[PDB]
């Protein structure tokens, strides 16, 4: 639920890299910071998913 | 029985146990008094279901026979250990 | 009903400089010592000790040295540099106990309300944990003999408490804080799994050592009652989780599900600005 | 039903209602009507790229 | 009364009616049985506030074996009828007081909990119950194997 809180202010942004020519000041980059969060969290979501077919043999 | 099936008819029951369909109910009501074992027990199908138990006192010959489950859990899920670090194997980094 | 402790290792570099001592002092291999301490809560914490010079026969090994030279004057100074850290227990090295460690414990437990002998490690190999905790124990039996009094095992940790990474988190130098889910995982793994399941290994030298040359605890109350929580469930073909398999669908679910939507939107996030960077630096590098 | 002061299914056949009800995923609402948006978004950016290229 | 209060014991109602019955059978006090069941239009009402006993605290104490019964076998438990049943669930229904649903589609119906109302709760409960059970079982198996190998 922050991972779509969150998300949809991140996608706030290609809405502000359609400027349509070019009226903006340096890329000014949010793309991150929810790449990586996302990334370690469902690797540990997916590797806890293992878990029980792991300790269960 | 180690085995499944742990939703067991009260056929068994009612046979060896020297109790009556009518009674079985009280039989593992009145262990629910007692509290080493809370089976969850079918009641329209009749069958006595099996949870978990109180188990023994002594088992010498499965205590020495208990490798088949001991040295199973070991071995077996060492080699699982072995096989899920063995795939991702080259992602030790 | 104690848990766990939190341990500052500094004075586990004091357990390290007396064990510079006893390597050139004498006859004592082994690193004995005074822990002390206060009692918080079933949690603790600790802030200093002490190491007596101490001597142990091998033969009769009920034979302590514990110089009140070294221990009421010496407790006027922890004492003198502060109120609050008193005794709270002792220490020895190796993993198992000697015999004298009852005695010695019986002996500053006149002080304290629980003294505590945790047995602690000079030269970790260990494959469980490190020093733990011993608590005060009249288990005696259910056949009702003089009361039983070898300190049981009550556990601990090694807890942090605050600070002290000024000095600690500078002389790392080498560590690193993987961002959990980046090969983190899978040392947990190689530890947990390699060294519980030769901590299994040790279960099995109990139940072999213990089924060959084995007496009196061999079934003590404690191990069938427990072979019981080892029959949660040790079955035989495949041991049929009926229930869990469409209840691990129910699990995969929500995981899966994450992946497809939310890995689909972090292809979304790589891959079209991704693009834009990389076009854009592609043709107006011209 | 139509006017949700009742959650379920009615029966002729059998002649057995049955009340149930489960609406709200968000897991499932929320996110895939925002990567709708972020689809649209992309057409969005769509005419960076045809702009860039030509 | 007091083993009638814990499990309540599945008695015979008429082993009812020999204790609370043979107390006006008594050649000493019956002001007990005077007081309590003496009353008629009170007292009667006793007499099948027990049966509201007899229903109530054993549909308590027959909770546990549910989410599978006949209607049938919860006639031939309940020490009553079919239709004093249906009176009783009618009652006890409109109680509320744990969460009933009964169907006739074929009869495979009872007094119930919320019916197992959640997902991956069972993946909480046994799963992670018993496998942070399994990791207090090393905690506690080098206690074992600690305080043996003193020993041996």
């Amino acid at each position: 639920n922050y991972n779509k809180a969150v998300e949809e202010e991140d996608k706030m942004t290609p809405e502000q890299l359609a400027i349509k020519n070019v009226g903006k000041q340096d890329p000014k980059r949010h793309l991150e910071e929810h790449v990586d969060v996302l990334m370690t969290s469902n690797i540990v979501q997916c590797l806890a998913a293992m878990l029980d077919t792991v300790v269960f043999k | 029985r180690p085995a499944n099936h742990r939703q067991l008819t009260f056929e068994e029951i009612a046979k060896s146990a020297k109790i009556t369909v009518n009674e079985v109910e009280l039989l593992v009501m009145k262990a629910l008094s007692v509290g080493l074992v809370k089976g969850s027990i079918d009641e329209v199908d009749k069958r006595v279901h099996m949870t978990w138990v109180q188990p023994r006192v002594l088992d010498l010959q499965q205590i020495k026979g208990m490798k088949d489950r001991l040295e199973f859990w070991c071995t077996d899920v060492k080699s699982m250990e072995m096989l899920v670090e063995h795939q991702a194997h080259d992602i030790l980094t | 009903a104690v848990q766990k402790v939190v341990v500052h290792p500094l004075v586990l570099l004091s357990v390290v400089d007396h064990f510079n001592r006893i390597g050139k002092v004498g006859n004592q291999k082994r690193v004995v010592g005074v822990l002390l301490g206060s009692w918080q809560k079933k949690v603790l914490d600790v802030s200093n000790s002490f190491a007596v010079p101490f001597d142990e026969d091998d033969k009769d090994d009920s034979v302590w040295f514990l110089d009140h030279d070294y221990l009421e004057n010496m407790y006027g100074m922890f004492k003198k540099v502060n109120a609050r850290e008193r005794i709270v227990g002792w220490y020895h090295t190796g993993p198992k106990l000697h015999k004298n460690d009852i005695a010695i414990n019986e002996l500053m437990k006149r002080y304290c309300p629980n003294s505590v002998l945790v047995i602690i490690d000079v030269k970790p190999k260990d494959l469980g944990l490190p020093t733990e905790a011993y608590i005060s124990v009249e288990e005696v039996h259910d056949d009702g003999t003089p009361t039983s009094k070898t300190f049981e095992h009550v556990t601990s940790e090694i807890g942090a408490e605050e600070a002290e990474e000024v000095g600690v988190e500078h002389l790392l130098r080498d560590i690193k804080d993987t961002t959990v889910g980046t090969l983190s995982q899978r040392i947990t793994n190689q530890v947990h799994g390699l060294k519980g399941l030769n901590s299994k290994l040790l279960d099995i030298r109990s139940y072999l050592e213990k089924v060959a040359t084995g007496k009196l605890p061999i079934n003590h109350q404690i191990i069938y009652q427990l072979q019981d929580v080892f029959n949660l469930l040790p079955d035989v073909s495949l041991q049929e989780f009926v229930k869990a398999f469409y209840l691990k669908t129910n699990d995969q679910m929500v995981v899966v599900y994450l992946a497809s939507l939310i890995r689909s939107v972090v292809a979304l996030h790589n891959l079209i600005n991704n693009k834009i960077a990389n076009r854009d630096a592609e043709k107006k590098e011209g | 039903i139509l006017d949700k002061k009742f959650h379920g299914i009615l029966d002729q056949g059998e002649g057995v209602l049955i009340i149930f009800d489960e609406p709200p995923v968000d897991k499932t609402y929320e996110a895939a009507l925002e990567t709708i948006q972020n689809m649209s978004k992309v057409v969005d950016s769509l005419y960076n790229k045809a702009k860039k290229l030509t | 009364l007091l083993k009638l209060f814990t499990t309540m014991e599945l008695m015979r109602w008429s082993t009812l009616v020999e204790d609370y019955g043979m107390e006006l059978r008594k050649g000493s006090l019956e002001s007990p049985a005077t007081d309590v069941f003496g009353s008629t239009e009170e007292g009667e009402k006793r007499w099948k506030d027990l049966k509201n006993r007899v229903v109530e605290h054993n549909i308590r104490i027959m909770a546990k074996y549910y989410t599978r019964i006949t209607m049938k076998r919860m006639a031939q438990l309940l020490d009553l009828s079919v239709d004093e049943s249906e009176a009783f669930l009618s009652n006890l229904v409109v109680n509320k007081t744990i969460f009933a649903k009964v169907d006739r589609l074929a009869g495979i119906i009872n007094f119930q909990r919320p019916k197992d109302p959640n997902n991956l709760l069972n993946d909480w409960s046994q799963k992670l119950n018993s496998l942070m059970s399994l990791v207090n079982k090393t905690t506690h198996l080098i206690a074992k194997e600690e305080m043996i190998h003193n020993l041996q």
